């Protein structure tokens, strides 16, 4: 993947105003909900969802936190994703054995929640560099399944 | 398939935002084709393939018009949806690949208009109705 | 959907082939987790994820149990494969996306194993089936 | 993607035992048959299915042939496939409008056909680097599409 210029401004731009605390937790909150195999690599925490069916667990949503300060270091150099993904993609391989198809999933629920935020800031042109920043990642996450 | 718990959620979603299908539909077209950009190749023949061009907003009021009747056919989606199945099937030959494609354009519109009604739950009802529509949709396909 | 003719395509195929079904699983089975190292992760409980290894032979025997069910129960796989759907979903929560790779490697094993028998007729009536089966067996997941 | 020797091995012998006037022509015309929308590009040459429903048309059949040697191409330099594949690119996508989707559809064609004729000599490996390069030449055909 090369990047453009406009690429790189908007995706500089999408981080700088995103607030982690926020957008990360809820997107995995979402991605619990909507794709609740998810739940497989949690359900170690307990007490994850509510009576009334919501993904509650502070805790387990905060790790959409490290998720997204994951996606800073593909953001610092994005002439470097590949090689910048290497011991995150051995960790949720070898450790967590993570299926890496819910790396494409998360991504989605990422994009939809940051969606819901920026509302009409959130342009066509904005939503396929933040989506091609993402593949990105993706693609790097899961060089190290074998 | 789709619950009694994914229909309610799905007709009461609909209820609610159907006003803005008009909108919605020209703004999730305008995604799909400068988010998936191989997809113009099925709108080749228009003379605008740009973000809100006159016939992206026209065709954009027509899909959301199916999404209203895939919304009143959600008991029966294959019956329900088989005249336009023939349609991209026979006539337009679309890749049902395509399909999943715009519906997630669409989720990404609805939660940009609607954030406060585009629930984790709304989230995953409408989610299994639009896969429930690509099936359909391809159901004259082979 | 499956049409009658894809019916009669995929019960004629398997009453030519079913004799093979223990090898047909194994093979599909080892080249799921040769070619799609990832799916690896949910037998990471067997002690040799190796093609042909004792747990993936006899594994591969019940898979094909199960797709020798779902031609039993072709005329209606949702309820068909009920209870393999709930099994999946909730005791072993396996990402409904990787039914069509097991699919894809069930189709390359039948092709090496029934060149003559595995024709582009057969072929799409089986595809369309085994698209049915992922279908089904995702019907507990949300 | 990068290549091992033993993947290098593979493919440059699954190309040398390979039939092009065999395989090729199969390959397309199952995938008329199994994926039949694909018919659309081909739908001018005319007369293109039997009454019994086969793509008969040894022509557009000939077609799968002149894939097979855009695969060479790949072939002979795996390290540039990406760059290797622009002029094809360019051409499926501005001149043709080929739905980039498709490749994947014959790919998938062209490995069963291929999987038929080599038999139990079609292990699990050689399916692995006779799909990853066909992935890799997938992903370089898409890339002139904007
Ligand atoms: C694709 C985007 C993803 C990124 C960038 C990412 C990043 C991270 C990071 C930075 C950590 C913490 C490592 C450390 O402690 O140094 C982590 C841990 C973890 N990840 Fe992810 N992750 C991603 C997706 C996923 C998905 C989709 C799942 C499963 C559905 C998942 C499951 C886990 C688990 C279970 C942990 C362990 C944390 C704990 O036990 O506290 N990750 N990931
Ligand atoms: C949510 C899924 C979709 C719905 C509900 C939908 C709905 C419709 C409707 C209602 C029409 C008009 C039918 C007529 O002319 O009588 C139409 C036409 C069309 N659709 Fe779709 N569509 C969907 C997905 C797609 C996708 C994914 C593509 C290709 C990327 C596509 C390509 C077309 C084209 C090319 C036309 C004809 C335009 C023309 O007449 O100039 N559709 N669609
Ligand atoms: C054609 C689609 C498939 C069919 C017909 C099928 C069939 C079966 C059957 C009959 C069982 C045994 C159920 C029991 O224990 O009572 C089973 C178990 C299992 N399946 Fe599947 N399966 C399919 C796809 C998959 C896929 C794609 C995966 C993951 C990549 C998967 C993962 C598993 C696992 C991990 C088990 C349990 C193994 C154990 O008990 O140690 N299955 N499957
Ligand atoms: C993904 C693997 C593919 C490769 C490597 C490939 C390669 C080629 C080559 C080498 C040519 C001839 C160019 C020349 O005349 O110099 C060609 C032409 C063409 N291709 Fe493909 N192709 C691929 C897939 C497809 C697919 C999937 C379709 C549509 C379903 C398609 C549709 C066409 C058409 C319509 C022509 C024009 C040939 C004629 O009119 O005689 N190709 N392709």
């Amino acid at each position: 993947v090369e990047w453009t210029d406009k690429e790189r401004s908007i995706i500089s731009d999408i981080f700088s105003h995103m607030d982690y605390d926020d957008i990360g937790p809820k997107a995995l909150s979402r991605c619990l909900v909507v794709y609740p195999w998810t739940q497989r690599y949690f359900s170690g925490f307990g007490n994850l969802y509510n009576a009334e069916g919501i993904m509650s667990n502070a805790n387990v949503a905060a790790h959409g936190i490290k998720v997204l300060h994951g996606l800073d270091r593909g953001m610092k150099n994005m002439d470097n994703i590949a090689d910048a993904y290497t011991d995150l993609s051995t960790l949720h391989s070898e450790k967590l054995h993570v299926d890496p198809d819910n790396f494409k999933l998360l991504s989605d629920c990422i994009t939809i929640v940051l969606a819901a935020k920026m509302g009409h800031a959130f342009t066509a042109e904005t939503q396929g560099a933040f989506q091609k920043f993402l593949a990105a990642v993706v693609s790097a996450l899961g060089k190290q399944y074998h | 398939s789709l619950s009694d718990k994914d229909k309610a959620a799905v007709r009461a979603l609909w209820s609610k935002i159907g006003k803005s299908s008009d909108a919605i539909g020209n703004d999730a077209l305008s995604r799909m084709i400068v988010v998936y950009p191989q997809t113009k190749i099925y709108f080749s023949h228009w003379p605008d393939v740009t973000p809100g061009s006159p016939n992206i907003k026209a065709h954009g009021k027509k899909v959301m018009g199916g999404i209203a009747l895939a919304v009143s056919k959600i008991d029966d989606l294959k019956t329900g949806l088989m005249e336009l199945s023939e349609q991209h099937a026979y006539k337009l030959r679309v890749d049902p690949s395509n399909f999943k494609i715009l519906n997630h354009c669409i989720l990404v519109v609805i939660s940009t208009m609607f954030p406060k009604e585009f629930t984790p739950e709304a989230h995953v009802s409408l989610d299994k109705f639009l896969s429930g529509v690509a099936l359909a949709l391809a159901e004259r396909y082979r």
